[PDB]
């Protein structure tokens, strides 16, 4: 029974979902007499299809575009694969079994309806694994709750997100780059390669190998006269010589080790770096704002909240966090209109240019001896 | 009627795009245009053709 108005909605529970009795299908692995143990798996294909369950109101269209729209657009990132590793080191004298699961962020479209919900569409889409271990002898009972599970449920801090559905600058007239920092990232967890819950003595990891370069960019201009993706990535190469926009060959790979009477919760999520074109003249005249991939970003839950209440909360308006360092750094550029003409002779002392309509223009130069002109 | 059965096309629209593409580096020779010329004879006869 939720508190909300009627019409429909779109609820996302989050990620860190384990379905139902699908719990060694992938299989375990067995150590012994101090070995350690790694395994893990790359979410790429075959294995990155998500599981619809629609109600004749929510058909598989509806529930996608719905969900690609407001949360993280998972079509795309279907294709650049993503891989997590769980290691552990068994004792001296015993023997240690640990199996694999996947684990899935679970999405809900519902229609309310005088304060009770009549229908309900799930969606699960494949994140990242899970490893439960466990130390035994031969001959020992285990409790049937540690192989088979008989309901989902969410191993990570339950959630409710939901959306109803309907200074002074002392420059000169002329460009600027500014680079506004690193470690940006969308709203919403929109921009999350995944969570891991690493268990007392494990050692998780997420790793983004490039195995495919892509990247996806964002651009955004206020006039797309005199802006385009083109003329701001020219300005950018221009000034501070980019050459790589929707390519990198540059991996980035977080490890987390738990400690012996904890666990943790680690969260990896795609960074972006903000770079800003403006037009200063006399009083910004003009703004675009790019947003190049950078090597990601890391947060570190000690541990899950006590299981107090799921309260209910709404998405934030869409825009953008910064979690790194606060910067600024201003670089002019020449504007392409204006021509540049060079000269091929060293400037000496006492010398004279003949200007050679209206229009501005430029001149290069440099001084034969080192001196105030 | 039987040639194209064995397409599916809800499996071909299931296919992710392709979006990395390694290139072959010789995969294009060159393009020979066809240069013809046509002839013309003149066959004189006194029985209309």
């Amino acid at each position: 029974t939720i508190d909300l108005a009627d019409g429909n909605y779109v609820v996302s529970r989050g990620d860190g979902w384990i379905l139902s009795r699908q719990n060694q299908i992938l299989g375990g692995s067995v150590i012994s007499n101090g070995s350690t143990g790694i395994v893990g798996d790359l979410r790429v294909n075959d294995n990155a299809i998500p599981y619809y369950y629609p109600t004749p109101s929510f058909n598989e269209e509806y529930i996608k575009n719905n969900i690609q729209t407001v949360f993280a657009n998972f079509t795309e990132a279907n294709q650049i694969p993503i891989g997590f590793e769980f290691s552990k080191t068994a004792p001296s004298n015993k023997n240690l079994y640990m199996y694999l699961q996947y684990t899935y962020i679970r999405y809900e479209i519902i229609k309310v309806l005088q304060h009770e919900i009549i229908e309900r569409a799930v969606l699960y889409v494949p994140s990242l694994g899970y490893v439960k271990s466990i130390e035994f002898n031969p001959g020992e009972k285990i409790n049937k709750d540690f192989y088979f599970l008989t309901n989902d449920k969410c191993i990570l801090n339950e959630q409710f997100l939901y959306k109803k559905i309907l200074r002074v600058l002392p420059y000169s007239n002329g460009l600027y780059v500014i680079n506004k920092g690193d470690g940006y990232i969308r709203t919403n967890d929109k921009d999350l390669i995944g969570t891991l819950l690493i268990e007392a003595g494990s050692s998780g990891s997420i790793i983004q190998p490039r195995l495919r370069n892509t990247t996806r960019p964002l651009f955004t201009t206020s006039n797309d006269a005199k802006f385009s993706q083109q003329y701001t990535e020219e300005r950018l190469k221009d000034a501070f010589n980019v050459q790589l926009f929707n390519t990198s060959t540059s991996l980035f790979k977080f490890v987390e080790e738990a400690p012996s009477n904890k666990n943790i919760c680690i969260k990896a999520y795609n960074t972006y770096e903000k770079y800003e074109l403006i037009d200063y003249q006399n009083s910004i005249v003009n703004k675009a704002e790019y947003y190049l991939p950078s090597l990601g970003y890391c947060e570190v839950t000690n541990a899950p909240s006590p299981e107090s209440e799921v309260v209910k909360t709404q998405v934030a308006e869409d825009g953008f966090i910064q979690n790194g360092p606060e910067e600024e750094i201003v670089v002019g550029v020449i504007d392409p209109s204006e021509n540049i003409q060079e000269i091929n002779t060293a400037i000496s002392d006492n010398y004279t240019y003949n200007i050679p309509n209206n229009n501005p223009f430029y001149i290069l130069f440099t001084v034969n001896t080192t001196g105030i002109y | 009627d039987s040639s194209l059965d064995n397409v599916n096309i809800g499996v071909i629209d299931n296919i992710p795009e392709i979006i990395d593409v390694n290139p072959y580096k010789e995969n294009c020779d060159k393009f020979s245009p066809v240069q013809k010329i046509t002839s013309t004879r003149e066959i004189n006869t006194n029985i209309p053709w």
